[PDB]
RNA sequence: CCCUGAAAAUGGAUGGCGCUCAAGCGUGUUACCUAUACUCUACCGUCAGGGUUGAUAUGAUGCCCUGACGAGUAGGCAGGC
RNA sequence: AAUAUGUAAGAAGUCCUUGUUACUUAAUUGAACGUGGACAUUUGAAUGAAGAGCUUUUAGUGGGCCAUUUUUGGUAAGCAG
RNA sequence: AAUACUGCCAGCUGGGACUGAGGACUGCGACGUAAGUCAAGGAUGCUGGCAUAAUGGUUAUAUGCCGCCCGUCUUGAAACACGGACCAAGGAGUCUAACGUCUAUGCGAGUGUUUGGGUGUAAAACCCAUACGCGUAAUGAAAGUGAACGUAGGUUGGGGCCUCGCAAGAGGUGCACAAUCGACCGAUCCUGAUGUCUUCGGAUGGAUUUGAGUAAGAGCAUAGCUGUUGGGACCCGAAAGAU
């Protein structure tokens, strides 16, 4: 008999070789497995994980975010990388003439990039152009924006957004929410 | 169909084996077996019989002869585990045994189709027995009751505890 | 790129000079052990000649074995056996000696047998039941190549360098011990010399400070 | 594939240690000590034999 | 569906994932939102605080027509202009040629100031605006002319 | 202890002499020779049981 | 240590037979018996770390290496008939 | 007293110099947070770390019992606690 | 002196059992300058008999040892606690409306054809306008007002990238994310300017206050496990009540 200290046959709890039957994704992950295996490239490891990732942790990234990243100092003629979708922010009126690498681009984003003078590149072209992350810049969209996460954590005195359907007066604005009716949470 | 196929098939060529390092040394006998020594066969047709020892062969066996004019045991090769050795010993030197070997002890195996439903010896081998055992009896008849010893057979009796016996 | 003769030959040359370094080191260690023990004997005789008494030093090192199984173990003894890496019956580990460590062993007295070992049984252990922690895997030692690949940091190149650090406890004992997987010993072939273990060694039992008969116990258990 | 143990198997023993060879050569597992019959003290031995 | 459902991994196992000690009965703690003041009090004051009671002044006969007032910010105003003429106005940033924008035909009632238009004049038609938005527009040199 | 450790590090910046700053427990003790002069060993043994009431 | 104290109901239990310088009581020395325990090896499966795109014919969820681990009601998940 | 029990064993730290302030001081005095510089392999006791941390969602359960030691009620209980 | 006892031998040798995994070469080594050989990263060599019900498998029996009747509620069941004489077939977490979490798919600040229209090999598939739902702005009881001082801020930490270096490291940029101090919008409580139909307006600056907010948008739709609620609601079961 063994006195176990940890638990036995626990998975790591990490996601490998994702659940979809997307054959192009399977090609891409074949490629980046090859690279992360044989390139000693932390960039390749990170993009491998990001390709493993699910949908809620593949949030959509904006051309405005891309512009902020390039608007960093000495970081403008870099290659932008986004393991996800690239959305069009009509809330800006300018864009540089860089290149961008990503799985998916929307119509507006494609038009924005090529109108600025850029090229929307796939990650295999990125790999064969730059197998070690030469002059790259990976970005990630905000995870903690969603309706799900504003409800996650609910309870007394946390300020954490109850899980209701309808809104207005006579919908959770009463006993427990104010002091003349009951108390303050 | 009834059963489709697999996606995949195995290899039909056998891979070679590794290079086994089990090299051959010769046999190392026990101290109690030197030539010219008397023995007792325990197994086989002549189980329980006292016989002379002459020559370890090269295929790990022992060459013996009765002698044949004494008891009825011809030349043969036997096994050192299937014999016992004795303290009793005679001289042998002044005979030739270098003639005999495995190729002399060929069997000439049968054709497998030949079936023994219901139902010989070699002039060469019998005359070899003649010359060897006449020399051997000339060497034996000096010392007393060794002929009686080989002529008689060996058994166990109520009291014969082997771990206390001394052969 | 042929890579057949020059490279293999240079590896053999590097191997040879490493063999020579290991051999001279082992010579130094033999001299050290023999010198030390014979000086201890000689100094004992000197004090006995003078009429004085030679208080010998204590032992910096012990060997501990878990005897008791995994069932019915209170939480402090259980945690302490887990800290000393004793998670099964008949399992042993080296331990450095301190106030702290010895009080710890006094906590886990009913569950272990510990004692002061010798070079002979240490060498026997590390040659027959001696393993290494390479990427959280138990690997056989089996080669000073492996051992120096893991412990070139700490002045080690060989299994005997490891044993040397062990018995002459060094500034790398911690790393050497946490490299040595705990020893997975069998039951004592000679039995335990007693009918009933679970009483202190004093009272006709087995556990506790078996301070110098631990060598006999370990050899019977290995 | 398999663990061959020292304390038999002199080949793997030498593979792990050349001092095995030179140790066996100079016969140090049975090494003699120069006998020197020094004496103990009367005070020590009478303290010992003090019934 | 039916074959990916755990009812198939309960066939043989006695209590269907509900238990031996405390069985699956009909309605052990009530039916519906029963007992919100008595024995589900902790749930009501933990996850839905404000559920019990009434607050305000009532509104008899309410009309979302009356309460129609969609909103818009100024980035999305410059989005309201169609791109195909937007680039001409942008390069030809000047007065006496400035584009008019019908927020109402765009479907909006109010206009709000969420920041950083260019400094080009532009004309806007709206029923309602905010102070900061009107200030940002006339700081870009444009104007709002109101409508109903 | 902290400011004294800093003083020790200052002295080792002055001479480079291998501080070994960390505390260490009460290590097991080293050999020695006790003499016997004026200090002969008194043999002891137990005392019988007297009730002492 | 033994004896008296010591009396309950179907016939009746150091488990039974039986045991008397014991097969009882106290203590000591050894040898011996045996667990799904311990050690070594093989095999099944899981978990973890790794290797392998190069061409042909193979599936890169493939092929291979190393290490540890395997109790289970209510229950949860996973792969399958 | 024993046993149990809190905390410290440094990098988010120590020292030197001076920046801020509507706070504080009789006071460039002090407080809090900082600029700049110095202090490494023993970066501040031992041992171990099987990865460390973090969220979401949901089952079952909410009749318990026995032993050592402490202990209440009861003469006591395979009693109740 | 020697023996006993305790310990040491990388001293020699004998006897016995179990196992032979793996499958071209690679590595560690040993004997010798070499030739090669070896017990060195897992057994080979030589021989006999059978060549078949001989070995083995199944099945019945015999023998040694063990083995209480299943299912259930139970602290505890083989129970002197319940159901079950036996066999066949039927027979119990389903579907629906709205939803939470997670995952997959498409599009993306948008998303949703399928109320309806046109059409058609016809309850299929294809195409479409207008709206409309959800989301893109919240807060307040409401009147109502309505989210950049700053590179959308400052500090600390942070994967990845860039520079120097062979490497250790050193510096710069630092997404997500975590803690914090700020600023903006709504609510509350204060100050109360240019001014004024002198009773209106509310500029500016604030506060251990408050919000399901802003702080370079992320959501919509379909499907699936799971869970919740209402429905016969996993199947069977009242004493009753009403027409």
């Amino acid at each position: 008999g063994i006195d176990h200290t940890s638990k036995q046959h626990k998975r790591s709890g990490h996601r490998t070789a994702p659940k979809s039957d997307n054959v192009y994704l399977k090609l891409l992950v074949k490629l980046y497995t090859f690279l992360a295996r044989r390139t000693d490239a932390p960039f390749n490891k990170v993009v491998l994980k990001a390709l493993f990732l699910s949908k809620i942790n593949r949030p959509p990234v904006s051309v405005s975010r891309i512009a902020r990243a390039l608007k960093q100092e000495g970081a403008a003629n870099k290659t932008v990388v986004v393991v996800g979708t690239v959305t069009d922010d009509a809330r800006i009126f300018e864009f540089p003439k860089t290149t961008v690498a990503a799985l998916r681009f929307t119509a507006g984003a494609r038009a924005k990039i090529v109108k600025a003078g850029g090229e929307c590149i796939t990650l295999d072209q990125l790999a064969v152009r730059a197998p070690k992350g030469q002059n790259t810049l990976i970005l990630r969209g905000p995870r903690n924006s969603r309706e799900a996460v504003r409800h996650f954590g609910m309870g007394p005195h946390k300020g954490k957004a109850p899980r209701i359907l309808s809104t207005g007066r006579k919908f959770e604005r009463a006993r427990g929410r104010r002091r003349s009716k009951g108390f303050k949470v | 169909t009834a059963q489709q196929a697999p996606k995949w098939y195995p290899s039909e060529d056998v891979a070679a084996p590794k290079k086994t390092r089990k090299a051959v040394r010769p046999q190392k006998l026990r101290a109690s077996l030197v030539p010219g020594t008397v023995l007792i066969l325990l197994a086989g047709r002549f189980r329980g019989k006292r016989v002379v020892y002459l020559k370890h062969l090269e295929d790990n066996t022992l060459l013996v002869t009765g002698p044949f004019k004494v008891n009825g045991v011809p030349l043969r090769r036997v096994n050192a585990r299937y014999v016992i050795a004795t303290s009793t010993k005679v001289s042998v030197e002044g005979v030739n045994v270098e003639k005999f070997n495995v190729e002399y002890f060929a069997k000439e195996k049968l054709t497998k189709k030949e079936k023994k439903e219901a139902k010989e010896i070699k002039t060469e081998r019998v005359e070899d027995q003649k010359v060897v055992d006449k020399a051997l009896l000339a060497e034996i008849k000096k010392t007393p009751l060794l002929k009686q010893y080989l002529s008689a057979s060996f058994s166990l009796k109520n009291g014969d505890k082997p771990h206390l016996l001394k052969f | 790129a042929e890579q057949v003769a020059a490279e293999r030959a240079a590896r053999k040359a590097a191997n040879k000079e490493k063999r020579a370094i290991i051999l001279e080191r082992n010579a130094a260690y033999q001299k050290e052990y023999e010198t030390a023990e014979r000086n201890i004997i000689q100094a004992k005789r000197d004090a006995k000649a003078a009429g004085s008494y030679y208080v010998e030093a204590q032992h910096k090192l012990v060997f501990v074995v878990r005897i008791k199984g995994i069932n019915k173990i209170p939480p402090k003894p259980r945690k302490v056996l887990q800290l000393l890496r004793l998670t099964r019956i008949n399992s042993g580990t080296f331990v450095k000696v301190t106030k702290a460590t010895l009080e710890l062993l006094k906590l886990i007295e009913p569950y272990v047998a510990y004692g002061y070992p010798s070079y002979s049984t240490i060498r026997q252990l590390v040659y027959k039941r001696g393993f290494g922690k390479i990427n959280k895997q138990r690997v056989p030692l089996s080669d000073n190549a492996i051992i120096e690949a893991n412990l070139g940091k700490y002045g080690i190149l060989s299994i005997d360098d490891l044993i040397h650090e062990i018995i002459t406890v060094g500034p790398h004992f911690k790393q050497a011990n946490n490299f040595l997987w705990p020893f997975k010993l069998s039951n004592p072939s000679g039995g335990w010399g007693v009918p009933r273990k679970f009483k202190h060694f004093i009272q006709g039992g087995s556990f506790g400070n078996r301070e110098e008969f631990i060598n006999k116990l370990v050899k019977s258990m290995n | 594939v398999l663990k061959k143990n020292p304390l038999k198997n002199k080949q793997v023993l030498l593979r792990l240690n050349p001092y095995a060879k030179v140790f066996a050569a100079e016969k140090l597992g049975s090494k003699k000590a120069e006998k020197t019959g020094t004496k103990p003290a009367a005070v020590f031995t009478e303290t010992l034999k003090h019934d | 569906p039916s074959r990916f459902t755990k009812t198939r991994k309960h066939r043989g196992h006695v209590s269907a994932g509900k238990g031996r000690i405390g069985k699956h009965r009909k309605h052990p703690g009530g039916r519906g939102m029963a007992g919100g003041q008595h024995h589900h009090r902790i749930n009501m004051d933990k996850y839905h605080p404000g559920y019990f009671g009434k607050v305000g002044m009532r509104y008899f006969h309410k009309q979302q027509a009356h309460f129609w007032k969609p909103v818009l910010n100024l980035d999305k105003l410059w989005t309201l202009i169609p791109e195909d003429k937007r680039d001409q106005y942008l390069k030809s940033a000047s007065k006496e040629t400035a584009p008019v924008i019908d927020t109402l035909a765009a479907g909006y009632g109010k206009i709000l100031g969420k920041g950083r238009i260019p400094n080009v004049p532009v004309i806007v038609k709206a029923r309602f605006v905010s102070k900061l938005a009107e200030e940002k527009i006339r700081a870009a040199g444009g104007v709002v002319e109101l409508i109903a | 202890r902290v400011k004294a450790n800093a003083a020790k590090r200052a002295e080792a910046k002055a001479q480079g002499v291998a501080v070994q700053l960390k505390r260490q427990p009460a290590q097991p003790r080293e050999s020695r020779i006790v003499s016997t002069e004026g200090n002969v060993p008194q043999t002891l043994a137990p005392v019988p049981y007297e009730t002492f009431i």
